[PDB]
């Protein structure tokens, strides 16, 4: 209650930093990419056979 | 009383690989040309083991 | 009833946003 403004400011800056790290071309969502790749790879094999 | 208890947990196993042509054909040139008729079966099992 | 038993004291009435005026009963 005595530090409310500081806590709100830190919350806002961390929210702002998330949407910059998610813009500067990271590979944090690779776990979601791998699944997609795995599906495609398997299905491509079934065509080539 | 103060007791100390042991719990044992597995984490990993051995990393193994197989040379598909060496297992199936050995050093034969005829067997390799006959195995080429099955498409990509050695690549897929190598990928799974990796 | 708001007494000294179920309440604690911290600071002055100048930094909290939304503080009100009320009495605190003391059992003397
Ligand atoms: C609640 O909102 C009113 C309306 O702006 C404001 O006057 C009041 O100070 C606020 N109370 C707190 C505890 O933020
Ligand atoms: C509480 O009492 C003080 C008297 O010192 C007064 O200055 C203050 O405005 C009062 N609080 C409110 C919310 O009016």
């Amino acid at each position: 209650y005595e530090n409310q403004k500081q806590i709100a400011n830190q919350f806002n800056k961390a929210i702002s930093q998330i949407q910059e790290s998610l813009t500067t071309t990271s590979t944090a969502l690779g776990k979601l990419q791998d699944v997609v790749n795995q599906n495609a790879q398997a299905l491509n094999t079934l065509v080539k056979q | 009383s103060i007791s100390i208890t042991t719990e044992v947990m597995p984490v990993s196993m051995a990393k193994t690989s197989v040379d598909c042509n060496m297992y199936i054909c050995g050093d034969s040139t005829e067997c390799a040309n006959l195995l080429l008729q099955y498409g990509s079966f050695c690549t897929q099992l190598n990928r799974a083991l990796s | 009833i708001i007494t000294t038993d179920n309440t604690f004291v911290s600071g002055n009435c100048d930094v909290v946003i939304g503080i009100i005026n009320n009495t605190v009963y003391d059992p003397l």
